């Protein structure tokens, strides 16, 4: 049967093969997908050969190499099925009709082989390029508009000859164009072509060979378009964006002004970025929404995305020693941000949330540049949330959701610029004191700025002991003084500071994580008794988690004594039913990172377990509800299953008085919704001894795995992230030992829950405190099964 | 063997684990739970079978046992004490940048590689002899009666069959049996729930390859279509529904490029004999289901014919043989069946007959197209195109291009026909053309195939043709509608007619056709017209002898019903038959039925009676015209017989409306070369291409002619009235003119209509101060058409000569028509910004400006300032800025004259108010500058000494205060403070209206 | 209302097509109505609602499609002018008045638009000495129409095209007790028709005069008319 072989073959790429055997393979998959006659699972063989071309396979791009290793394809048999959807005389026998799905979605997959392909048609047929041409324009009309122009931009190859080129072909292109007024039925595929086509003749010229026959292809001011064929998509784009709405994925659309940028004669093409700039300006404003607010937002994204797109693949060649003036300069980085400022700023106010987050999306992308500019978004950006914070846009609700979210998808970078930095400790301690319990959505917004925060920071203290030191005195004077000149007009270029006080003000800004997280888990046992739910109540164990892994033993040693401390101590699961996820996980998070911790943790969930059941816990009976005279058991039940699952090869220790009380557990506690609770216990301690998992996770290891003190955006840039000594990962494997002490315990409650059972075989059917039975019985047989999974073996029985 | 490798303890399938004591331990453990939920599960479907929270529990215990074996599957997923990884990739990855994460998310990446590494491991196995029994007490709980119970049974059930082999098989041999038994146990909750197991996605899938079983099974859904007694039978309809959409089976020669395979064909020898074998294999297990299928249709075909009478389930039959006396890929035309077929139509119900010509005409279509492929089935799928009746032609041909034309023109002896939508030609010729050959044969075909098509024409009666469309027209009464599906079958009884099967001879679909024609039923009379259709497709059919006699009753017919005496209900009708058969058939196949549209009787010329009719014509000759638009278009006479002087709208209209027509298909440049083609495209004088469509010579004469024409008669209405004006010829020919730019403007004709502007288009339309009142009463709108023509797609060079229009120096001609063409300019401007060379962007802005001091109309210094702001918005650099200003504010700054004089001068003096328009224009064209620009204030405080003074530009002075004053509302909080000035106070004024004191 | 269009209207006017189905043939000497049931289960009291076909008066009838509860508060009103026109003119009221009379109503929703319009369509049978036997028809458009046969409610649209079919003018009333059910052969998405999907109801000549009895069937009498064919 081939599906399925052709499925473990897809289940073979995950290692490696030779680009011999690729030649092989993707020949194999090119003519396979073009069968006809028989039901075929299509979209799977458009999509080996898709990935056996890949041209990112980890960097690596197999459509090159398999170019060089002597690849080479049929047209005919593409172009001949791809034309079955034209006009074939006598109705009768026309297969193949557009508008009706079935058939557009196999045009659709057709023609995307095609382009997978393309690369494949002998560039030495030098009569390919032409006579394929001379066909397709011959078949144009009305009725073929349709199906002809997709046709070619995705099953005619980008050529270049000596006599016959293919952007010989454009001033057809320009010809159908500027004939129809916008239609997104025919545009689109003329910004696909003349884009992918510049795209082409760009990425050639860079480092590779520049050339395929002929580097008779000459760049300048306006890549390989005319000054009138430039001129002329520039009115039409600014025709979508103010008046005809025409346009799908922008992408796509972007392409050609993109690559048509040229380093060092770019001037003339900018002057007419500017202009449309300036026309758009007023369709971005938040309160002039409109058809048109939708295309220049996925636009002022998709060109920002397909800019940035293009710099960190020329950069990627300038690895490679070859500059090339035809390269994006320094100074493209800077008219950029001055055009798309005011635009950007203006969109991220914007009424719609999802019109908003493209507009504000583009700041991570700008700041990547690195250009001189920056300083102007983390000027904006910075005073934006710093009055936020100020309470001073408390009548405007975007404005303080806005400018934290320009503030979180830019947080990663501002822990570089030497200056900003400084603010961060203060901007996230301030951040986790305004966590609302009504808002819900302030909230949600909030954790994403505490966890990005944490994602990218140590929480660690800096200070050699310099006495000096404290926030006050220190950073807070000069975070003032940064902000007070930020305000009055002025930019941090204008701002000088000693490089002394500079880094006195962050050394001394790493003393408020202890401060600070008295605050947050505070904060968080007040949430326990609130009605959001669920996605967030997860985002928020991720900022706990998060924060953990950040953490020196020091303070992390802290946090611990923290959580432990406010667990037993506190007045916060009163309200109906709680989170309590919220702190059960952050707990065997610390279990994770400190077995150690877990000896004594356990020993008292047992001790205030047996004390809550033998003061009548779990002594009244309900399906459907869990008694608030319970909520206390319940606690302590979900945290001893929680810090189980996580305790490893340190429940070694305890192990008899685990089990023990685990029987305890089930001969006294009966309550259907209890069980399905108490069930749990058994899985996460079987599993916990032979799952084989992570264990480390922190953000730098050990407390001393020194890459020094200079170590703060978390290496996400350094070259260094990776070698293999920083990830220096601990896991757990499940030892002779454990698995042993996991077997004991297979064997002893299995018995217990099979004896039990086959007790009650004589039978009350009243009681109804007997199907309560069974069913526990046959839920901790049952978790017993899982967790305890990974010892089975699925082929046991062929053996 | 062993490829995933995820540190399985017990070693890696070395069997270092089968010599190991603590993994016989294991499984031995394993064993006594699974005897254990069956000793559980008999001891409860006997002591406690009214309970679902037991069986719940226990069905999860199930779902685990059978699943949570190399993995963890339930519990999978729940948010446990890792950090996500998905979560994490979002925080961290930024995009076009290989993996920039912290240590933190390494770490997850990896141990989230480790976790998938483990569910990698197919679980998949044999069934256990234990795991078989499970698996069938988990099915009598699918088949329990509490939905509380069997509905996770069923969800349960599933998860088991990803994990066993052909369990589908345990499964289905289980149902079957013990549905056989429900229904002679009578009308059992237990026939309601197997039905719904039967509509399992993973069950109903596998049902479609059940050829051994589906046998059995469809005549116990059968049986089951009988509501003894609930929701049954419902389900069984959609059931044996659904099962007539899958099925099927492809005998058909994989069309491979032999390469499909090759590349990876091994070394070894011949031990790729097995290949030969397996495709051996694989053709008699194909060829046994294939006869499975056969069995199954004669069999029913028993239950249809022998069963005297089942109820319209009667359906499920012809829904289904239909989907196989006419499949292929084999499928031996059985006659016994295109008989019950039709005897069908004794049940004279709607459903039944609207399927029974539904699969009729498919049932031969496929008889039909073994001939055509000469029983090469294999060859429908192979895109050389076979049938013998189809020819391709040359095209780069030199002398081609004039074949074409004067052989579409050609009627009598017809050389090729097109039917379908002709596609080659019309940009360029050199391709090769797919055609189609005259007096087109009927093919032979073997006598199986033979006698199943004489089994028809043998019942084509007089008498069943009558029964047949009588129905179809009933149906049609509620709806209207056309359907092909209706045509394409009567072509089909022409085919069978004078082929020989049928011998019904065709003056009898004459009178099948005259008879449904009563010009009062519309449903009836759609039945006619469908009728003719068909006569108009039945030419891929012989006889020159009836190709004759069809089109003389043809021509016959055309007159009774559309020479005069004609309803909004047959229009209705013909109209739509225009607009579709030139597109299912070369019209050149008739030598009557065109030739008898474009005969045109009809187009009066004056009104001293009733000049005469309609329409009559035109909407119909224009709709085919249209649909050929390319073929047959010789008219030398339609251009010599239009008419523009005619009296009545519906006309004048109408005759425009095909004029647009006309042109459109004198207008496709079809060239000779593609290369001859690229060449024209390459030397144009925009870095663009040609015209596309462009009207040829011999036309831009007579467009011309129409207009020049008119511009003759201004002497017509030398002083006449708005009621002497709507009966004189000038207003015809005008208004007829009207119509026709409208229908250009629109549409994909608009590159048509381009070069006529700034001579002809323009000059006219502004015949409007050729009076206002005389638009009103034959309503006309040509204000909303001149400026709606400052959007279009406009070439490079037009560009020119139209800002040159406007911008006369002949302007100071017009005269509220003015406030006109400065409309048009404010949307040329939005359609043309950044595409206008900053030369022409500065001869509309010096017509502009020069407007906000035109003597006379006030009206206009103001529409003028409107738009002199749309140029300042695209105008951010600062030295063609900073020099307006200044032009302005130098006929008012300072105090140049003393307060008595301003109110003087702000009542009468013109040239102020253009400079405090002027400069009002500009501070409104910069809206929200987010940090104000300290020109503003300093430019509002020149204009506030003058916002203070009551007159005519004191006034449109406080417009540009308070227009301002408003739009910067919200940004207030802040802009008070770059207004030092006191002159915070010079803005409280400006506003005001008569409820304000 | 976006290009002459009544949206709230075509909203119900097509949450009709789903429920029920229902059936109106005028003989030349009687009236006939007719209705299916909606989804029932085993359980449900066959033999009490008598839930869509409803008397109005002793001379006139309706049958529902529609929403029950919804229905009921229109047939509550129309009961009532019925015994208005008698306590003021003291004769029976005249069939079309009293369409009017509802369809005016309905009508009162389709405009004063701050209320919400009406399920329910009805066909009316009735008998009054001005015009003969009547059949008449309300969708919540606020339309009424005559026929000599029609239906509302689940596949309208076939079963008045057998209706158009088996028609003669000259029918007799036993005969459209037949052309009534005999094409609730099709119409019917229950494959095979019982007697306790049904509901019926007769506006003859009398049983005995030259004047007029009504009468909705007793559930038996239904399993005798439907062994005339249906099911035996």
């Amino acid at each position: 049967n081939v599906n399925h072989w052709t499925n473990e073959l897809k289940n073979c790429l995950h290692f490696d093969f030779p680009v011999a055997l690729r030649k092989s393979l993707a020949t194999v998959y090119y003519y396979l997908s073009l069968v006809q006659g028989q039901k075929v699972y299509r979209q799977m063989h458009v999509d080996m050969f898709e990935r056996l071309v890949s041209l990112d396979d980890d960097r690596t791009q197999f459509t090159e190499l398999l170019q060089k290793q002597g690849l080479l394809l049929d047209h005919q048999i593409m172009l001949n099925f791809l034309c079955e959807f034209l006009p074939y005389p006598d109705p009768d026998y026309a297969r193949y009709e557009l508008s009706s799905k079935e058939d557009l979605q196999l045009f659709r997959l057709l023609l995307k082989h095609a382009h997978n392909a393309k690369p494949f048609f002998d560039k030495s047929k030098e009569s390919l390029l032409v006579d394929t041409m001379n066909f397709l324009l011959s078949s144009l009309a009305p009725s073929t508009m349709m199906a002809v122009m997709p046709i070619v931009t995705s099953v005619v190859p980008y050529h270049y000859h000596i006599h016959s080129k293919i952007i010989d072909y454009f001033p057809f292109c320009y010809s159908i164009w500027s004939s129809v007024s916008a239609n997104v039925a025919i545009d689109t595929h003329m910004y696909d072509f003349v884009g992918s086509i510049s795209k082409d003749v760009h990425n050639k010229i860079l480092s590779s060979e520049h050339e395929k026959d002929v580097v008779g292809v000459e760049f300048g001011e306006f890549g390989i378009f005319t000054d009138d064929q430039m001129t002329f998509m520039f009115n039409r784009l600014q025709g979508h964006l103010r008046t005809d709405g025409q346009i799908h994925s922008y992408s796509r659309t972007v392409k050609p002004f993109v690559y048509a940028i040229n380093g060092s004669k770019k001037d003339r093409f900018f002057e007419k970025l500017v202009s449309l700039a300036k026309a758009i300006e007023t369709f971005i404003h938040p309160s002039n929404n409109g058809f048109w607010t939708k295309p220049n937002a996925k636009f002022v994204h998709a060109f920002i995305k397909s800019y940035h797109g293009r710099v960190k693949y020329e950069e990627d060649i300038c690895a490679r020693g070859v500059t090339n003036g035809i390269c994006l300069t320094s100074f493209c980085h800077e008219e950029i941000v001055e055009i798309f400022l005011n635009i950007i700023s203006l969109g991220s106010q914007n009424k719609n949330p999802d019109i908003a987050n493209y507009y504000i999306s583009c700041f991570a992308y700008l700041l990547e540049l690195d250009p001189s500019n920056a300083y102007l978004i983390y000027d904006k950006i910075l005073i934006d949330l710093y009055d936020t914070l100020a309470d001073q846009f408390i009548n405007s609700r975007h404005r303080i959701i806005s400018s934290l979210k320009q503030f979180t998808r830019v947080i990663r970078f501002i822990v570089m610029d030497k200056l900003y930095r400084v603010h961060i400790t203060n901007v996230l301690s301030m951040l986790v004191s305004k966590l609302d319990m009504n808002d819900t959505n302030l909230t949600s917004n909030l954790i994403n700025g505490i966890v990005s925060i944490a994602a990218f920071i140590p929480i660690q203290d800096l200070t050699g002991e310099d006495d000096y030191i404290s926030f006050e005195s220190d950073t807070l004077p000069l975070v003032q003084q940064h902000f007070y000149h930020i305000k009055c007009g002025e930019s941090s270029k204008t701002f000088r500071v000693d490089d002394e006080l500079l880094n006195n003000a962050f050394k001394a800004s790493t003393t408020v994580f202890q401060s600070m997280l008295k605050v947050y888990v505070e904060k968080i046992f007040q949430l326990v008794d609130v009605d959001l739910e669920d996605s967030l109540v997860t985002k928020i164990n991720q900022t706990t988690m998060i924060l953990q892994e950040s953490m020196d033993d020091k303070i992390f040693n802290y946090f611990a004594s923290l959580l432990n401390r406010n667990f037993w101590s506190n007045d916060s699961f009163k309200e109906k039913d709680p989170n309590y996820e919220l702190v059960t996980i952050p707990l065997a998070a610390l279990v994770r990172r400190n077995n150690g911790l877990s000896k004594e943790l356990v020993r008292t969930l047992l001790f205030h377990i047996k004390e809550q059941i033998k003061r009548g816990a779990g002594s009244v009976r309900s399906t459907s509800e869990i008694q608030q005279r319970d909520v206390k058991l319940v606690l302590y039940l979900t945290a001893l299953n929680d810090v189980l699952r996580n305790c490893h090869e340190s429940l070694l220790e305890y192990s008899d008085e685990l089990i023990t009380f685990m029987k305890y557990l089930y001969d006294n506690v009966t309550n259907p919704p209890l069980d399905v609770i108490t069930s749990i216990v058994i899985h996460s301690a079987l599993a916990t001894l032979c799952t084989t998992e992570i264990t480390d996770c922190r953000l730098f290891p050990e407390d001393s795995k020194i890459p020094e003190k200079d170590r703060w955006g978390g290496l996400q840039f350094d070259p260094r992230r990776f070698d293999k000594q920083h990830l220096s990962f601990q896991w757990h494997v499940p030892s002779s030992d454990e698995i042993t002490l996991s077997i004991s315990i297979l064997e002893s409650l299995s018995e217990y829950c099979i004896n039990n059972v086959e007790e009650l075989m004589k039978a009350p059917r009243h009681d109804s405190e007997y199907g309560d039975m069974i069913q526990k019985y046959v839920l901790v047989m049952t978790h017993t099964l899982s967790g305890s999974s990974l010892l089975f073996d699925p082929d046991f029985n062929k053996y | 063997l062993d490829i995933y490798t995820c540190n399985y303890y017990f070693g890696n399938t070395t069997e270092e684990k089968l010599q190991n004591p603590n993994y016989l331990n294991v499984h031995r453990v394993r064993a006594r739970i699974g005897h254990f939920f069956h000793k559980l599960y008999v001891f409860l479907s006997t002591n406690f079978e009214n309970n679902t929270n037991m069986f719940q529990i226990l069905l999860h215990g199930l779902k685990v046992w059978f699943t949570d074996l190399g993995q963890e599957t339930v519990f999978n997923e729940d948010p446990n004490a890792f950090i996500d990884v998905d979560f994490l990739e979002n925080v961290q990855s930024l995009s076009h940048v290989n993996e920039p994460f912290t240590r933190t998310n390494f770490a997850i990446r990896a141990n989230s590689l480790h976790q998938s590494r483990v569910l990698l491991h197919s679980t998949n196995r044999k069934a256990s002899k234990l795991e078989n029994l499970l698996l069938v007490d988990i099915i009598q709980l699918a088949t329990s009666l509490y939905p509380d119970i069997y509905k996770p049974a069923q969800g349960t059930l599933v998860h088991c069959m990803k994990q066993l082999v052909g369990s589908y098989g345990v499964v289905i041999n289980k149902i079957i049996p013990s549905l056989e038994k429900a229904i002679k146990d009578h009308d059992y909750m237990k026939i309601q729930v197997i039905l719904n197991v039967l509509l399992i996605k993973k069950i109903h899938r596998k049902l479609m390859t059940d050829y051994k079983d589906i046998g059995r099974l469809i005549f116990l859904l059968i049986e089951c279509c009988r509501v003894n007694e609930l929701e049954i039978g419902m389900y069984a309809d959609k059931i044996l529904t659904d099962i007539v959409i899958g099925i099927k089976i492809p005998s058909s020669v994989c069309v491979i490029s032999d390469q499909a395979f090759l590349p990876l064909a091994p070394p070894d020898g011949t031990i790729n004999l097995q290949v030969e074998a397996v495709k051996l294999a694989k053709k008699k297990k194909r060829e046994y289901y294939l006869s499975l299928l056969v069995d199954l249709q004669d069999k029913l075909l028993d239950k249809l014919d022998n069963e005297k009478d089942m109820g319209w389930k009667i359906r499920m039959f012809i829904l289904r043989f239909v989907t196989q006396i006419q499949s292929n890929l084999e499928s031996k035309p059985d006659k016994r069946a295109v008989f019950s077929i039709i005897s069908q139509i004794s049940t004279k119900h709607p459903e039944i007959i609207h399927l029974v010509v539904k699969s009729l005409l498919s049932t031969c279509n496929k008889i039909i197209s073994l001939s055509d492929y000469e029983y090469d089935i294999t060859r429908a799928y192979k895109n050389e195109f076979n049938p013998s009746f189809v020819e391709i032609l040359d095209t780069s041909t030199t002398s081609f291009p004039k074949t074409f034309t004067e052989e579409m023109n050609n009627f009598d002896n017809p050389k090729y026909f097109i039917d379908l939508r002709a596609y080659v030609g019309w940009l360029c010729w050199g391709r090769l053309m797919y055609v189609m050959s005259p007096k087109a044969l009927k093919l032979n075909l073997r006598e199986n195939e033979l006698e199943v098509l004489k089994t028809a024409g043998h019942l084509l009666t007089r008498e069943f043709l009558r029964d047949v469309t009588m129905n179809l027209v009933q149906d049609n009464e509620t709806r209207g509608v056309f359907s092909s599906g209706n045509v394409s079958f009567f072509s089909l009884v022409i085919l069978l007619i004078s082929s020989g099967f049928c011998e019904l001879n065709m003056s009898d679909l004459f009178e099948l056709c005259e008879s449904y024609y009563n010009k009062d039923d519309k449903a009836s009379m759609i039945m006619s017209v469908e009728i003719v259709a068909g006569l108009v497709c039945g030419s891929k059919f012989m006889s020159v002898s009836d190709l004759d006699k069809r089109d003389t009753f043809i021509e016959n017919f055309l007159a009774k019903c559309l020479d005069y005496e004609l309803n909004h209900d047959a229009f209705e009708i013909w109209s739509t038959l225009a607009w579709w058969l030139p597109a299912v058939v070369d019209l050149r196949r008739s030598k009557t039925f065109f030739c008898h549209f474009i005969n045109a009787d009809g187009m009066f010329d004056r009104e001293s009676d009733a000049a005469t009719h309609q329409t009559s014509k035109i909407y119909m000759l224009r709709s085919i015209l249209m649909s050929m638009e390319f073929r047959a278009p010789d008219v030398g006479k339609l251009f010599d017989e239009l008419v523009f002087d005619h009296p009545y709208d519906q006309v004048r209209q109408a005759v425009a409306k095909l004029l647009t027509t006309l042109v459109q298909n004198q207008s496709n440049p079809s060239i000779s070369d593609p290369t001859t083609l690229l060449e024209a495209e390459r030397n144009d004088p925009d870095g663009l291409g040609l015209p596309l469509k462009s009207v040829p010579e011999k036309v831009d004469a007579y467009i011309k002619k129409q207009f020049e024409i008119i511009k003759n008669l201004e002497d017509s209405v030398v002083g006449l009235n708005p009621q002497q004006f709507i009966k004189t010829d000038y207003f015809y020919r005008t208004s007829t003119i009207f119509y026709w730019i409208k229908e250009m403007a629109r549409g994909p004709n608009k590159v048509l209509l381009v070069p006529y502007l700034v001579d002809y288009v323009l000059p006219f339309l502004i015949g409007l101060v050729k009076h206002k009142d005389v638009c009103a009463l034959a309503s006309l709108d040509p204000v909303r058409l001149y400026a709606g023509l400052g959007y279009m797609p406009i070439r490079k060079n037009h560009v020119a000569a139209i800002v040159d229009y406007v911008c006369s120096s002949n302007v100071a001609l017009s005269s509220n028509q003015t406030k006109l063409q400065l409309a048009f300019i404010q949307h040329f401007l939005s359609a043309e910004l950044l595409q206008l060379t900053e030369e022409e962007k500065n001869k509309i802005l010096e017509f502009v400006v020069s407007n906000l001091y035109n003597e006379q109309f006030v009206e206009v210094r103001v529409r003028a300032a409107s738009i002199l702001s749309d140029i300042v918005h695209n105008w951010k650099e600062e030295q063609p800025l900073l020099s307006l200003i200044e032009r302005f504010a130098k006929g008012l700054d300072v105090n140049k004259y003393t307060s008595k004089e301003r109110q003087k001068l702000s009542k009468t003096d013109i040239k102020i108010h253009g400079n405090v328009l002027g400069l009002g224009a500009i501070i409104s064209a910069f809206p929200y500058v987010f940090p104000l620009p300290p020109w503003i204030p300093k430019n509002l405080s020149n204009l506030s000494s003058w916002a203070r003074t009551s007159g005519m530009t004191g006034n449109a002075a406080k417009n540009t205060i308070s227009e301002f004053k408003k739009v910067r509302a919200d940004t207030w909080k802040f802009d008070r403070a770059s207004f030092n000035t006191e002159e915070l106070e010079d803005l409280e004024g400006v506003l005001w209206r008569s409820y304000y004191a | 209302s976006p290009e002459g269009r009544l949206y709230q209207v075509e909203y119900a006017l097509e949450s009709i097509s789903h429920a029920g189905t229902a059936i109106g043939i005028m003989a030349s000497d009687g009236i006939v109505l007719a209705a299916e049931r909606k989804v029932t289960s085993t359980l449900l009291e066959q033999d009490t609602s008598t839930e869509k076909l409803y008397k109005l008066n002793d001379k006139i009838a309706v049958a529902v499609a529609g929403l029950t509860a919804d229905a009921e508060i229109l047939i509550n009103t129309a009961r009532i002018h019925a015994q208005n026109y008698l306590k003021t003119y003291n004769e029976d009221i005249p069939v079309e008045i009293l369409v009017r009379r509802l369809s005016d109503i309905k009508q009162g929703y389709t405009q004063h638009g701050g209320l919400r319009p009406f399920g329910v369509s009805f066909i009316y049978a009735g008998y009054d000495d001005r015009y003969g036997y009547q059949l008449y028809t309300s969708n919540p458009s606020g339309n009424y129409t005559g026929w000599k046969a029609i239906s509302v409610g689940a596949n309208t649209s076939a079963a008045q095209t057998l209706l158009q079919m088996d028609y003669k003018d000259d029918m007799k009333v036993d005969d459209a007790i037949e052309l009534a059910l005999k094409t609730l052969s099709k119409t019917t998405d229950s494959s095979a028709l019982t007697y306790d999907r049904l509901e019926f109801a007769t506006i003859r000549k009398g049983a005995n005069d030259g004047e007029v009895y009504q009468k909705i069937f007793k559930p038996q009498e239904i399993k005798d008319i439907l062994v005339k064919t249906g099911i035996t």
